[PDB]
């Protein structure tokens, strides 16, 4: 009995500890994560000591490199540093892969388009034309003004849902259809007018 | 750029190797000069 | 230096009619038509005038700026003598000669202390540069710190400028010894660990490279020791990530290292943990890795003295028991049972009522570590302890707050419950 | 150009403000102190062998 | 449209600007000195011991797992992982000290 009421109590004590250690652990999976970023930039990108800085050159989006290079010397300096980073252009003949920019409606669209490939910095873009056109003829194939309403309503449901959907997961199938909910609510819509 | 970096690292290189020198310099000189001195206390002994 | 080119920058730009004053009785007249040929001395080298190789003509021309008191019509030729001591075609001996000649040293002392900010900052400039017993005792506590400081800013606005002539007098051993005399060594401590500057190494790496001379001084040594928050000063140093600057606050922390001080650095602020931080930290320098690796060597022979005491239970007597890192070693804690069983554990007996009521928690669980220790080896050790009443008091000790004092108590309670059942 | 050359001007100034101010001046007063100390520490000895040589005579 | 970006970010800074362009996100990582392996490389061995406290925290976080629990650093996270493991150790046994006196009772009362 003393020695089981002694197990309790251990048992009892690193659960407490348990209950902060997997909390301080929440963030220390950022921490990791973050790490880990910068592990693999220093293994990818190389340094020179004369330099006495980490240097190297990558592909950035011309506008983002408008403000973003701006910003992260704007914190290298406030960093304490003797001088911040800094923010140069560089210039290759080789051709950068690129993406288009991603809306928050227009993301299913362009990763379902996207799965043809990809084209240069800012070469021909399908997706653009492709969002609306594969609601344009998938609507016919399946015109009922019985059952659209229906597609509708099922997919209102995701949509409204959408806040609680963000968090909690769902199945694999169930998930593929929930990332796709603003494109299935347009096809349904396409397919009422059908 | 690279090659204006370079001169930086180049003259910090060049003071280095000067501040090294300057040691074995400093030592020589030093151990010289008290020689002399310690010559000349153990000369006023003998007055 | 940038900073006493952006000073130099202000007084040059700006200009200085000398004969309109001179006519006023100001300034001499030969002295204002002298003014202009000690700012155009390049210009006469250019020329390849006589006037540019004569370092005399020069010296009496700065001997006549330096009697102005005015800041402006002193900075506009201070700042020309600073530039002749740093530019070899324009009066480059001329600053050598004014301090050989008691006159033109007499003009730059009177330029010195009492002047406007910006000239007493460029006055105590050149004065410094050999190219003195009278700038030893030029300088004091308040300094030209008193005008080169943010206080009466004006042109050198800055700690960094009073401290570069502290530590231009650094390079003079003894009148570092008569700094030593003078006062604001609490306040040097603090100064040291400058944090804002165009560059961040250069705002304590001037006050480092001082710090360094000053250990070698025995009297500053004796001023060094008075001093508190050196570990601080040192870990600031050690923060700031430049290599060279954290170098000269180790080569200080070297040279001074007292085996005494450095122990309480690593009892209370973990000096070896600190070098083993050094290695983390990445440092350029060879030199600072390799002096990490000596802190290191020289805090185990520290420690070394530290087991004898833990032995003798020096701690149980003052009360003031204190993790240190051979008491919590197995091998030294191993040697350390016997030896708190002094005679039937009276030692350990001691130890035991102080586990049971500490001034401190903390206290009371590095007491509690201490009894696991001696549990572990003798299992009687730990009935004693029950008679001591301190197995008691670890039970509720668990329950008890404070992150140290639970979790010593809980190793207690487990250490005590392992045995009773089998 | 511009934040380029900004940037490779101020990575200069930091370089050899870092190298000289910093570190050079530690090994050059390092080197002094040494020079100051080490041989003193003969000549003391000295100075004990030439006074046991007077004691002596 | 993007487009090349060359810029040095000094060893004062270097964590730090790294840390600030990883919280919003601008440019792909290059692949350069890659070709070293994690063996030593330009901070590979600094990844290398990131990798181990990563491993370590990873370690711990599934021993608080396996316990059911809710989510200077990594050694924080070692010392509470090796605590948590002392503690379930003296659990056990405590638990099997227990179990064998309850053996040793039940033959005793039986004899």
């Amino acid at each position: 009995s003393e020695l089981k009421t002694t197990l309790d109590a251990g048992l009892l004590h690193r659960g407490n500890l348990l209950q902060t250690i997997g909390d301080q652990f929440e963030q220390w999976n950022l921490l990791v994560k973050r790490e880990k970023s910068i592990y693999h930039t220093l293994n990818m990108l190389s340094l020179d000591v004369t330099k006495k800085c980490l240097v190297g050159e990558g592909w950035s989006p011309v506008f983002a490199t408008k403000q973003i290079q701006d910003a992260l010397e704007r914190a290298a300096f406030d960093s304490n540093s003797q001088v911040g980073a800094i923010f140069q252009v560089l210039h290759t003949k080789e051709s950068p892969p690129t993406y288009f920019r991603t809306n928050k409606f227009t993301s299913a669209f362009q990763e379902i388009v996207d799965a043809y490939g990809v084209a240069k910095y800012r070469e021909a873009n399908p997706g653009v034309f492709t969002i609306v056109t594969f609601p344009f003829l998938f609507a016919v194939m399946f015109g009922d003004w019985g059952h659209g309403i229906c597609l509708l309503l099922g997919t209102l449901v995701l949509i409204v849902r959408e806040k609680k959907l963000a968090s909690q997961k769902l199945d694999d199938i169930t998930d593929m259809t929930f990332g796709g909910r603003y494109v299935i609510l347009m096809m349904a819509l396409f397919s009422i007018y059908t | 750029g690279i090659q204006q970096l370079l001169a930086a690292e180049q003259e910090a290189q060049h003071i280095v190797a000067a501040a090294r020198n300057a040691k074995m310099a400093r030592l020589r000189q030093a151990k010289e000069e008290a020689e002399r001195e310690i010559a000349e206390h153990r000369a006023q002994v003998e007055r | 230096m940038d900073h006493a080119e952006l000073t130099t920058e202000q007084v040059l730009k700006r200009d200085i009619p000398w004969e309109t004053y001179m006519t006023t009785k100001l300034i001499s007249g030969t002295g204002l038509q002298l003014l202009r040929r000690y700012d155009n001395r390049s210009e006469s080298h250019r020329a390849q005038l006589l006037d540019d190789d004569g370092p005399s003509y020069v010296r009496v021309f700065v001997s006549i700026l330096r009697d102005i008191y005015k800041e402006e019509t002193v900075e506009y030729v201070l700042a020309l003598i600073d530039e002749m001591l740093t530019a070899n075609p324009k009066r480059a001996r001329l600053f050598h000669d004014k301090s050989l000649a008691s006159e033109d040293t007499y003009e730059p002392f009177l330029r010195l202390l009492w002047k406007g900010n910006w000239f007493i900052q460029e006055k105590s400039c050149k004065i410094l540069a050999s190219i003195t017993t009278i700038d030893d005792v030029l300088k004091l506590l308040v300094e030209w710190l008193c005008a080169q400081l943010k206080k009466p800013s004006h042109p050198s606005r800055g700690v960094p400028v009073a401290i570069n002539c502290l530590a231009a007098l650094l390079k003079e051993p003894m009148v570092r010894s008569s700094f030593v005399q003078a006062d604001g060594v609490k306040l040097l401590t603090p100064l040291i660990s400058p944090a804002s500057t165009q560059q961040s190494i250069q705002l304590l790496y001037e006050t480092c490279l001082c710090v360094w001379l000053l250990s070698y001084y025995e009297p500053a040594v004796e001023y060094l020791a008075t001093t508190r928050t050196l570990p601080r000063l040192i870990d600031v140093v050690k923060s700031s990530t430049k290599e060279k600057v954290v170098r000269v606050v180790v080569l200080i922390l070297r040279n001074l290292l007292p085996k005494g001080n450095f122990a309480a650095q690593m009892i209370d602020l973990g000096l070896p943990q600190v070098v083993q931080s050094l290695k983390a930290q990445a440092w350029s320098d060879e030199d600072l890795l390799e002096g990490l690796n000596q802190l290191e060597e020289g805090l185990k022979d520290n420690i070394k003295r530290l087991s004898s005491f833990d032995k003798y239970k020096q701690e149980v007597l003052l009360g003031h028991l204190d993790w240190s890192p051979m008491h919590k070693d197995p091998l030294f804690w191993r040697d350390n049972i016997t030896n708190f069983e002094e005679n039937d554990f009276q030692i350990l007996r001691v130890l035991l009522t102080i586990l049971d009521t500490s001034s401190d928690p903390r206290a009371l669980a590095v007491a509690c570590f201490d009894l696991s220790q001696f549990i572990q080896y003798h299992p009687a050790g730990r009935v004693i302890v029950t008679d001591l009443k301190a197995k008691e008091r670890v039970m509720k000790l668990m329950n008890h707050e404070n992150t140290e004092v639970t979790k010593s108590a809980l190793l207690c309670i487990q250490r005590l419950f392992l045995g009773a059942k089998y | 150009n511009d934040a380029d050359v900004s940037k490779q001007i101020q990575q200069m100034v930091r370089f050899i403000r870092q190298e000289a101010e910093e570190k050079a001046n530690e090994i050059s007063v390092s080197a002094e102190e040494e020079f100051n100390i080490e041989k003193l520490q003969l000549v003391e000895a000295e100075k004990k062998k030439i006074r046991q040589e007077y004691e002596r005579k | 449209p993007m487009q090349l970006v060359q810029i040095i970010i000094p060893i004062e800074s270097a964590h730090l600007t790294v840390s600030y362009l990883g919280e919003l996100g601008l440019l792909q990582f290059k692949d350069l000195n890659s070709e070293k392996s994690p063996f030593q490389r330009t901070y590979a061995a600094q990844i290398k011991k990131c990798a181990e406290m990563a491993r370590k925290l990873r370690f711990f976080k599934e021993q608080m797992l396996k316990a059911g629990i809710l989510s200077d650093l990594e050694v924080k996270l070692g010392d509470l992982e090796a605590e948590l493991v002392e503690i379930n150790a003296n659990g056990d046994k405590l638990q099997r000290a227990h179990s064998e006196l309850v053996e040793y009772k039940l033959v005793l009362q039986k004899a």
